[PDB]
């Protein structure tokens, strides 16, 4: 409890030289992008004076057309984290940077007398050009050193299978634009993937319904797990795992392949699928594709490229361009021929560009003892990690925000990562970090950065050249050229083993924490996962038939017992799952993450074998507990008869012969307290629930512009999460086999809004625009409204919840004290809360107001895309669309009288701003039986 | 209703003593019994008090 008669004196300080560029008040966007796992998604991230506050999409990239992923987001409380290294480490304690410049230009001298052999680098899987011609530099110096790249969610097995099919390695850039139907196979391309945003734009553009819509995307899954794909599925088939590879030789006999040798059969449900999806595939050559990720050994990955070359989608809507990574035939097989090169000495010099690999390395792989075998062990990386700790040096990681960098995309379109602020703690990126290795330890990021473009552009009038390639983000001066591929035969020949009996163990990388480089990030963590809503826990995910037949309920420890290891896991069992088909995610069971992500999981990654490295058959449970915590977010997975009040879902066999077969003709109902007139700025919203994968990139993006609190684990199983919107899985159907539906349900500022009756203090009106103003200065904390509100769209602040992972909620003694990093991460235009005030989803009002005040000032009216919410301008699938109710040439007043368009709750007369449009998953003639 | 259980004060006292822990019960079923589970299932919690 603060007081004080006055509030204390304020400082305001302004610049010694203001730039041209700031003015005070206005947000002024940078257009960057980040290097997700070796590609850019490319940004457009919002620095109100130098710090960024709010990452954006580029909408000119190719990756993101102005939408970024749940994890793409949340790149800015890891730019602001506490726990980041703010200072280089030799030997655990701390120490300079030009220290280590001392230490490893001695050490660069001793490496040129040999010809530098133990100069191993081992970065992750990376793109970018300027540190593909510093590399090319590095291993043209020193002649036999070698450039291993280690990425646990790299694309191995997605190359191998290009390998395997066409000779030479190509990559593969889909193109869902063109296809009407897309048969995956254990492919989660939606997910938080290099091009996760693009494949969920193209998927969603084909089934946008409107009032003469006929034709729509399908969608045949075959997932192990549910995965966030499986929401926008049609046919989404709960297989084990093991039997994809059986299911693509059953689809590649149906279509053109002569030499597939297919064998191990296939089940009732699965060979009426594959026969199915295959009869689709055959008609609509030209508009057609066949998906696999990298869950799927090598084989597969080569016969989904030989389906496709039947098809004809080869030239139509599966391009194959030049590998826009640098060593495409380096992965986990790269990190093992490390390690038994680390092994008995004969390694002096180990780089270690931020992979983690002490604690991402399969347990076949012994990294940790292989390390501390190198006498000079550094480590690049914006956390002090698991490696870092069991590396000699350690430096400081630069996060992009902070560096000078490039990085390419797919398509090949480069671009260049400006820094939006200044490093906080002298960060000293992977470009500065190879200089010192090089030769250059004085030549700063920039400087090497336009050295290599100056040489890069065969154009002249370089500075027109690179001051637009920073205003648009993108080059695209350098697409990768298509590639002639040959689709070499005689590659599927060997027939597949015999079908192991066993319980199945599933690898998945979590849609929140990929890899756990960002399992220290608190918007990651209480973010829900996709289907099973859980905050702070890794699970083993259980299918309802599996766990009856093991006897363990939705919270007992298990002790997954493979090959090897135990692991000691939780248990979340699941409907949508296949049968013995235990999956753990990747992400947790960090031991040196911070104070976010320590020990919050089971460390999954002590379980990969490196030749069994996602699914493996050995898999024992073996029940050792009981009565976990398992702080889930939802309270009923199960819709109990609400249907045609939260997800209304059809098919689009009854929406041909009937329109508005899921709306309800229903008469105008009476309401006792009149109305009121809503003129000027009538602001709605319309959220198509067809198109939403679950992929809760809203979700983190009203956390990042709103300023809402994480909330730690214990107080998320009270139900204290705050998220001003959240996506609902209702789980529709049989206990084996369900449909999965979504239903984004944040405050739909009702007109007759009946949280602001019960509102003692008035601290929750309406505006003359129609939107719910909750108002937290005037909030005393009575949660009369919470309870009033029937969607529970209220969020209370319980204890004082701010830097809740950095300090537990549960004390006064920091409670008015604040983190000073933290605070630059704040949005400058939302209230930063206090103990007992509730929130709800202001429709983005910061944005609605910085907007409607800006087109005063200039006496023109708002435009439709001027303002666009938080939720919207993330949003991959465009979901969401807000905008004006009263103007009639809007996008939203379309979506608003689409047939389809219901409100949820019309049973009460809340009159609700956010109307949905309704689900309709496209069932097959042949298989809806 | 009948004079057995009210003039006879430790019966009187059973009684009176069960309406204060029952009418207790009836603003539990009224207030968290409504709250705890409402009209989405999204959002059903339970409320098991703690010591405070
Ligand atoms: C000292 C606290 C104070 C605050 C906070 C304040 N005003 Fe205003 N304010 C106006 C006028 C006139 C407008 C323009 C109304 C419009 O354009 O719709 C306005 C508009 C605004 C707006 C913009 C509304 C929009 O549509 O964006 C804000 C914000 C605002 N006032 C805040 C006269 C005043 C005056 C009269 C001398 C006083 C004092 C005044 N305002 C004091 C204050
Ligand atoms: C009793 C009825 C009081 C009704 C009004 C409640 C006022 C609460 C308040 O002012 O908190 C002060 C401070 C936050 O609280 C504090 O920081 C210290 C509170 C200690 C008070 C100890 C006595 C309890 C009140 C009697
Ligand atoms: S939807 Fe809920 S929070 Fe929003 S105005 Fe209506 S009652 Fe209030
Ligand atoms: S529109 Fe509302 S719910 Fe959506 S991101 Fe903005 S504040 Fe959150
Ligand atoms: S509304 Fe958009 S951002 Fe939110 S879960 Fe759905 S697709 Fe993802
Ligand atoms: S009713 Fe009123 S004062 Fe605070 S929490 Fe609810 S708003």
């Amino acid at each position: 409890c603060q007081f004080a008669l006055k509030q204390p004196q304020e400082k305001i300080v302004p610049y010694v030289r203001q730039p041209e560029e700031i003015i005070h008040g206005r947000p002024l966007f940078f257009a960057t992008a980040v290097t997700f796992a070796g590609f850019g998604v490319g940004l457009l991230v919002e620095s109100h004076e130098g710090r960024p506050t709010k990452i954006e999409g580029n909408p000119d990239h190719p990756a993101s057309l102005g939408s970024t992923d749940l994890i793409t987001q949340a790149m800015i409380l890891t730019m602001y984290d506490p726990d980041r290294s703010q200072a280089p480490t030799n030997a655990g304690q701390e120490t300079t940077w030009d220290a280590f410049v001392a230490a490893a230009t001695a050490a660069m001298q001793a490496q040129t007398a040999k010809q530098g052999a133990g100069l191993r680098v081992l970065s992750g899987s990376l793109t970018s050009p300027t540190l593909i011609a510093q590399k090319q530099q590095l291993l043209t110096q020193f002649p036999q050193a070698k450039w291993y790249e280690y990425e646990p969610v790299g694309r191995d097995n997605a190359n191998a299978g290009a390998r395997l099919a066409f000779g030479a390695d190509v990559h593969t850039i889909y193109r869902l634009d063109t296809a009407k139907v897309i048969v995956g196979f254990d492919a989660d391309f939606t997910a938080p993937s290099p091009t996760g945003v693009r494949m969920a734009r193209q998927l969603a553009d084909g089934r946008r319904i409107r009032k003469g819509t006929k034709e729509v995307n399908r969608l045949y899954l075959a997932e192990s797990t549910p995965s966030i794909t499986g929401l926008l599925a049609d046919h989404r088939l709960p297989v084990r795992s093991s039997q994809i590879e059986h299911l693509v030789r059953a689809l590649a006999t149906l279509v053109g392949v002569p030499n597939v040798a297919a064998g191990a059969p296939l089940s009732d449900t699965e060979k009426k699928w594959v026969e199915a999806a295959a009869k689709d595939l055959q008609a609509n050559r030209g508009a057609c594709v066949v998906l696999v990720g990298e869950s799927q050994p090598p084989v597969v990955h080569a016969l989904g490229h030989a389906i496709n070359a039947q098809l004809g989608n080869v030239g139509s809507t599966v391009v194959y361009t030049e590998p826009v990574e640098d060593d495409p035939s380096g992965g986990i097989a790269a990190l093992s021929a490390l390690t038994q090169e680390m092994n008995a000495g004969t390694v002096e010099v180990l780089l270690m560009i931020e992979s983690n690999p002490v604690y991402n390395a399969p347990a076949d792989i012994p990294f940790a003892e292989a390390l501390a075998k190198v006498p000079l062990s550094m480590h690049v990386g914006l956390y002090r990690d698991e490696t870092a700790q069991q590396s000699v040096w350690h430096i400081n990681g630069a996060h992009f925000l902070e560096a000078w960098g490039d990085v390419r995309a797919f398509d090949g379109t480069t671009t260049i990562v400006q820094p939006l602020i200044a490093p906080l703690y002298n960060g000293k990126s992977a470009i500065e970090v190879l200089n010192v290795l090089l030769g250059k330890p004085q030549e700063t990021g920039y400087q090497t950065l336009t050295a290599y473009w100056q040489t890069q552009d065969a154009s002249g009038n370089f500075r027109v050249f690179w001051n637009t390639a920073l205003h648009d983000g993108v080059i695209t001066a350098t697409q990768a050229r298509s590639r002639q591929v040959t689709l070499q035969q005689g590659f599927a020949d060997a027939a597949p083993p015999a079908p192991t009996q066993g319980l199945e163990i599933v690898f998945r990388p979590d849609p929140s924490l990929w890899d756990g480089a960002f399992a220290n990030n608190a918007w990651l963590q209480e973010t829900p996962k996709p289907y099973t809503k859980l905050t702070w826990d890794n699970v083993a995910l259980m299918s309802v038939r599996t766990a009856n037949a093991l006897g363990l309920k939705n919270g007992d420890v298990v002790r997954l017992t493979y090959q090897g290891r135990s692991v000691d896991a939780p248990v979340w069992v699941q409907p949508g799952h296949a049968d013995d088909s235990v999956t753990v995610h990747f992400g947790f069971g960090r031991t040196a993450a911070g104070r976010v992500g320590n020990n919050v999981g089971f460390n999954a990654y002590r379980l990969r074998t490196s030749a069994t490295p996602w699914f493996g058959v050995g898999l024992e449970v073996a029940k050792v507990g009981e009565n976990y915590k398992l702080a889930s977010t939802q309270g009923h997975f199960l819709m109990e008869g609400r249907k045609k009040d939260l997800v209304r879902y059809g098919t689009l066999a009854e929406y041909v012969e009937d329109e508005k077969f899921l709306q309800v003709e229903k008469e105008e109902p009476i309401s006792l307290i009149g109305e009121y007139e809503y003129n000027g700025y009538k602001w709605g919203m319309s959220i198509d629930l067809n198109v939403c994968n679950s992929c809760n990139a809203c979700v983190v993006a009203c956390q990042s512009e709103n300023n809402i609190p994480v909330v730690g684990k214990d107080e998320v199983w009270l139900g204290r999460e705050m998220h001003w919107i959240r996506i609902d899985q209702y789980y529709v159907g049989d206990e084996h086999t369900p449909n999965v539906y979504n239903m984004v349900m944040l405050c739909q500022q009702c007109e007759h809004a009946p949280c602001e009756i019960v509102c003692p203090v008035a601290a929750t009106v309406h505006d003359a625009e129609g939107l719910n103003n909750m108002v937290y200065n005037r909030c005393v904390g009575t949660k009369y409204c919470s309870n009033n509100c029937p969607y529970k769209v209220r969020r209370f602040n319980f204890l004082q919840y701010q830097d809740v992972p950095y300090r537990s909620p549960i004390d006064a003694s920091t409670e008015n004290d604040s983190i000073p990093v933290l605070k630059m991460m704040r949005n400058p235009d939302v209230t930063v809360r206090a103990r007992g005030v509730m929130e709800k989803c202001t429709f983005c009002v910061q944005r609605i107001n910085e907007a409607r005040i800006q087109a005063r000032t200039e006496n023109r009216r708002i435009a439709d895309g001027e303002i666009m919410t938080a939720c919207q301008q993330v949003c991959p699938t465009q979901a969401i669309v807000f905008g004006d109710l009263n103007d009639p040439q809007a996008r939203v007043v379309d979506l608003k009288e689409q047939p389809l368009k219901y409100t949820s709750l019309d049973k009460l007369n809340t009159k609700p701003r956010v109307s949905y449009l309704a689900k309709i998953k496209n069932l097959n003639p042949d298989l809806a039986e | 209703w009948f004079k057995r259980f009210r003039v006879s004060l430790p019966w009187l006292f059973f009684i009176s003593i069960c309406i204060n822990i029952g009418m207790w019960f009836e603003r539990w079923v009224i207030i968290v019994l409504s709250l705890h589970r409402d009209f989405l299932p999204s959002s059903w919690g339970y409320y098991t008090p703690s010591v405070w």
